[PDB]
DNA sequence: ACGTGCATAGTCATTCATGA
DNA sequence: TCATGAATGACTATGCACGT
């Protein structure tokens, strides 16, 4: 039996639980703003042809593809994972397109797994866009049997877009959500002004990002707070509903709220306001009625009594309730496999080389393989010009080796070219199919004169991120929802 | 006559009404906990209360009084309800005017149904006999036209009458989203129970009634007693015409 | 509103869930032994790939897969149904390869779904062998989306084997399980005798099938109750543990109880002892201790007073406890669609029935398939006699339609076989590699006749189910656990 | 000696021998772990206690809550000895507390939050040497024709694997070589044969050198101060792998 | 009154960091 | 003290028929 000191373990076991959990499980990567979890099911939902071109799979089978092959973690947990980005409360843009019961921004849990049915988005199929074309690092799952992605090609920028909010140890997260035409009009400065320094970005970018952008609409108190979490990657944004004064036929002003700020529970927030008052500290409050329903949305009736001012009440709900409430922004996230804490001019620089990389290597693989399809096409338009005689070869063949390598001899030509040529089909002896074989070999090396003059100029790769990411703008960027007012 | 609603001595997991008015005011037994959570967003919170059903209902034609009492989905009912059972039963505490029981449309709502039957029509008869309890008839499929609204339907033959007719009239549908069929309450979110089964104007409800009270108490013991071979020969001898009731 | 009178609806109502549960949950097919959840649990693994030749999946991705396409119910109590079938002491002969904590006969529950993996087993593979030749019906499943079977092929008599126990409505079912090698024995008289009346059957197969063969061993006491079961399709048959007695250096003795009836729970019938002794109604024991292990199996050990005789306290084991405890047998099976209670030798008939219709299916499909592909080699064979000219009036067609209309006119051929000459490769074109479509075209020809023989032939369709059930026992067929006695 | 249950703890399994010398008190991870562990167990001499969930941080948590844990007064309650000044070494039930836990992070979690009750509640238990650490396989090589081989480490699986192959023996590509990822996923006969035979387990036994230096250490990583501990991570994790070296 | 087996998930407690 | 969000599932009760 073997001995060991107790400070030696206590060390060893608590700094590899705490570095797993920060750079593994807790913290988002700063290139597609995925904590694990989120990467692994999404790649699991897309793997398994869970698409927004094919019905809504049982969720059931979005978690077990998860479970099975990636995440080795409890089927519970990793369900509430998929639900919540499907929760348009949650998230400012849902990556999975949930159907069923999901929840709602109250107290009422989503249905069970066995009741709900789930695919991915069309922002969620941006995230993985040409995933399969080597954009990104691939390593072995956690029992070597296949392999799983380190980041997404991410084509749109997620983790400003969608936030993130994790407990780490010793450290955490809080990065608020943001509206994609602004992070967009960043990106785009920042590609144009790809030499400008840090000073000059951060001021560009912070003009065009007024703010943060909440799933939940509400109010941003104040500019201080957003200009020192871009600056510091620290600040506190003040928050609020709205609240819209009505007046009755009895005469009975009553205060109407029909938002609410981020991540503040409806049934949660109606509780304490009731409790605050037959408590004794939200006097001139005479009624609390919640009209809310699927068809009007969030609807807290407030009454108030007669001998009380609406804006006194109103200042008393945003001293003492969430009615009013600061959003603390921490933007921490994962930088190389290190957790960094960082300025909004190196949150769009950061993405922005990543998308840069992802063309590059997306090239890259295009071009290789359109090496390989011109090579064989090179073979075959040798066949089809030399075509009475490659016949006659390939019937006084004993085998198909002989016959392969009598090709060679004839054609000058590889073994895979000479391969190519017998496997051919009787179907391409066709006039346009020969001649089809013709123009696809002009296309391709067209095509490579395109990938090729892409490599060699780094104004077009910046080109392609920005024209791409447009096209993604334009069809799913959305209105601004939070709107930003001055103290 | 009004009686107060919950609002922060009634069943926990009652999401009542804001109407003091039971004529007014309509009590939803629901099955299952994810359907009974759809059930209470997508109401009118105004007039419809939600009582959720967690698992197959006791069977107080078998079990003993005492048992049935115990039971925590039986007190919900019988609490939720208000007004009492067997000789202390008094329709004046009546809480809700319209006791609707909204299960599921496979073969294990059709159970449940039965059991709350049993329930009612042994401890509190003069709700069946005074047209105070309904059944709900929950959506088969829902067909989702590409551009136009999507349309619900209730039966075989009515998916395929809309089908028709939509085609028919220019309409076309995706066959892979194409047509959902619900197996349950539980896959329906807050607005597709709303437009199918609590939305007063599209709803489709069917009353209760009793006619022959002798007769009743004779089929129920058939069908719900403890005595197997009275059950077993009932259900060899009359499955055989299931379809031929109503032709 | 309509109106519904509550007689037509309790009536309605509950005859269809009572003929549901009846012939669609809780009783077994006889052809396979199957409830539905058994039947689709095997499929979707099946389906699935979790095969004996792979590794185990996680068996969570059995359960997700049997729910998202054939059973539309809870995932929970399908992960139960599975685990019982990869349990030993459940199944005589256990249908899903266990990988992890399943349980015990005690009160250990198996572990969660998360926690374990599981694939089918050789037998199970046996169960559905060639279900993809057309040798059961199918059926579309609870959406329509995909096709599930109505019946296994079942290769070996799995109802007898792994008997069954269902409660429905009006009625229920309680199979036992048999040894395969004495059922085997029973299906070969049944084969051989194929023209025997039911009254020589009976005598036959019961001569053969000796009596029920628990997983769990023990004991049979007396032969009244099996000879019931088989005649009647009713019969109580009493079950016994084995005790051998010990010595003790000291001079005092033990009772070791090291085996069980079936269906009895370790842990409670402990308890059960115990607590009566504790409530002293077994006296003459002095202790009871459970030595059981993983490695030495059941063994409680009871050690008994001096003033105690063994066999009167074994005795009392069996009067007061489920030392001895009775098998309720009521052979109660689905019969095309219909509860029906069974003799023996119509348990074996309708499944030798079930056998004899499987292969002249499967001999119907490779019949079918082989013309088909004779057919198209007959095409070919017509182009290489030609194939100076069939290539010729390729090359000279301007599209591949007018190509292919050309080869049917020339060589009076079907488009299916114009088809297969267009889609032919140019290795065929190689001297061997035209010999093998001539070879080919002999060895089918070959085949068919082969398989048009067997369908002419009962005598050769019963002996395939022989030959082939011969195989299955020698290779999967083991000793009998369970020891009959006499009164 | 002391009487085993046939007023403990419901989950605790306890063990037949009523010899506190001779008896061994699993704690383990998981309810499913400790399932299978009370099957492949040896009843005669080893107790399995399940813990469920994290456990509570004694270290962080008020006195009161922490007794308040269904966890903890389950481990207090099967130790018999008591905790603080009331502790009594005397009444320990079992002289030998093998904490086993998965080979995974969180496995590695639950062992610091439970060596810190020990440490701040029932220090004695450590300096006595009372204390132990299983530690779990994380391979298994299963041999197409000989027995399978267990491996506790990266390199022990080359180790075997390399043998074996050169001793001519062949393994499945696809069945191959198992790769444990919890001891949930353990059946009875595998924890015997790696964790709890006491003839080819792998124990570790807790020692206490510098009890200041180790006071000050539980309270940098346990404690409230998260300052002390982000400092103390990023000045160390630097160097974790050269512990030993 | 208990076991059986296929059907009809929410609740319960911790780690971890931060701000109310 | 509570919320956040990924990490570490057993217990609880009915239907149904049948035999001790
Ligand atoms: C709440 O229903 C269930 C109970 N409840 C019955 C009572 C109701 C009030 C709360 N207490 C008990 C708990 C239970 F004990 C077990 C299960 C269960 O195992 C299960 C499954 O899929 O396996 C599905 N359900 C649900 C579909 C109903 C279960
Ligand atoms: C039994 O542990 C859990 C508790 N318990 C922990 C405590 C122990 C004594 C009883 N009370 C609490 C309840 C809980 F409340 C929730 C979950 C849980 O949600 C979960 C998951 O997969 O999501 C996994 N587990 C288990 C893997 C540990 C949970
Ligand atoms: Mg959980
Ligand atoms: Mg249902
Ligand atoms: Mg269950
Ligand atoms: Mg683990």
């Amino acid at each position: 039996i073997e001995p060991v000191d107790i400070e030696q373990e206590m060390q060893r076991s608590y700094i590899d639980y705490a570095m797993s959990v920060i750079v593994g499980r807790a913290l988002p990567e700063v290139r597609d703003g995925l904590k694990p979890v989120h990467r692994r099911v999404l790649y699991a939902m897309f793997d398994s042809g869970f698409r927004p071109d094919r019905s809504h799979a049982k969720s059931a089978r979005s978690v077990a593809e998860t479970m099975g092959n990636y995440h080795p973690h409890g089927d519970s947990s990793i369900y509430d994972s998929l639900v919540r980005m499907a929760q348009p409360w949650s998230l400012r843009y849902p990556l999975v397109d949930g159907q069923g019961n999901f929840g709602s921004p109250g107290n009422d849990p989503p249905a069970a797994m066995r009741y709900t049915e789930a695919r991915l988005t069309p922002l969620a199929m941006e995230m993985l866009r040409e995933i399969d074309e080597e954009t990104v690092d691939f390593i072995p799952n956690y029992d070597g049997r296949v392999q799983e992605p380190t980041v997404l090609p991410s084509r749109f920028p997620n983790l400003l877009a969608n936030g993130s909010g994790g407990i780490a140890v010793g450290m955490a997260t809080n990065i608020p959500p943001h509206n994609l035409r602004e992070l967009a009009d960043a990106v785009f400065w920042a590609l144009e002004n790809h030499d400008a320094d840090e000073e000059e970005t951060l001021a560009a970018v912070m003009g065009r990002v007024k703010g943060p952008d909440f799933p939940t609409a509400g109010l941003i108190v104040g500019s201080q707070g957003t200009a020192d979490a871009y600056k510091t990657g620290r600040g506190s944004i003040r928050m609020r509903g709205v609240v819209e004064v009505e007046e009755d036929s009895r005469g009975r002003t009553s205060l109407v709220i029909t938002e609410l700020p981020y991540q503040v529970n409806h049934d949660n927030f109606i509780t304490s306001i009731a409790e605050q008052v037959r408590d004794g500290k939200l006097a001139g409050i005479s009624n609390i009625e919640d009209q809310s329903s699927d068809r009007v949305g969030l609807r807290i009736v407030i009454e108030i009594k007669r001998d009380a001012v609406a804006k006194v009440v109103i200042n008393n709900l945003y001293k003492h309730t969430q009615l009013q409430t600061s959003f603390g922004a921490n933007m921490l996230a994962i930088v190389d496999g290190v957790p960094r804490t960082l300025r909004l001019d190196q949150l769009i620089r950061y993405y922005v080389d990543h998308q840069l990389d992802v063309i590059v290597r997306r090239t890259t693989y295009r071009l290789r393989k359109a090496n390989e399809r011109a090579h064989i096409l090179r073979g075959l338009v040798k066949a089809l010009d030399a075509l009475d005689e490659v016949i006659a070869l390939i019937r006084a063949s004993e085998t198909v080796d002989i016959a392969r390598a009598g090709l060679i001899e004839l054609l000058d030509i590889d073994e895979i070219q000479a391969q190519a040529i017998l496997d051919m089909q009787l179907r391409r002896l066709a006039a346009l199919e020969r001649q089809r074989i013709i123009d696809d070999l002009a296309k391709i090396e067209a095509e490579i004169a395109d990938l090729e003059d892409i490599l060699a100029k780094p104004e077009r790769q910046r080109g392609i991120v920005r024209d791409e990411l447009a096209e993604i703008v334009d069809r799913h960027g959305d209105d601004r929802r939070t709107r930003i007012i001055a103290i | 006559n009004a009686l107060v609603r919950r609002k922060s001595g009634l069943p926990g997991k009652l999401a009542d009404c804001r109407s003091t008015d039971p004529r007014k005011s309509e009590l939803y037994v629901v099955e299952g906990d994810s359907a009974g959570g759809s059930a209470k967003s997508g109401r009118d919170s105004m007039f419809q209360a939600i009582l959720p059903l967690r698992g197959k209902i006791i069977n107080v034609e078998k079990a003993r009084i005492d048992r049935v009492l115990k039971n925590t989905e039986v007190q919900a009912i019988i609490t939720a309800l208000g007004t009492g059972i067997h000789d202390e039963f008094d329709i004046g505490k009546l809480r809700y005017h319209k006791i609707v029981l909204m299960a599921d449309a496979d073969v294990d709502g059709q159970h449940i149904s039965t059991l709350l039957l049993t329930l009612l029509f042994r401890f509190m008869r003069p709700l069946i006999e005074n047209g105070h309890v309904f059944l709900a008839q929950p959506p088969l499929y829902k067909l989702k036209w590409q551009r136009s609204d999507p349309e619900f339907a209730y039966s075989d033959r009515e998916r395929d009458g809309l089908l028709e007719a939509g085609l028919k009239a220019g309409k076309k549908i995706n066959k892979e989203d194409g047509i959902q069929r619900y197996k349950g309450l539980g896959e329906m979110d807050a607005k597709e129970l709303w437009e199918t089964t609590m939305d007063p104007s599209v709803r489709v409800l069917r009353q209760v009634t009793l006619d022959d009270a002798a007769a009743a108490d004779e089929l129920f013991s058939i069908l719900m007693g403890e005595d197997v071979d009275a059950r077993r020969s009932f259900i060899t001898r009359n499955a055989k015409d299931v379809r031929f009731l109503d032709v």
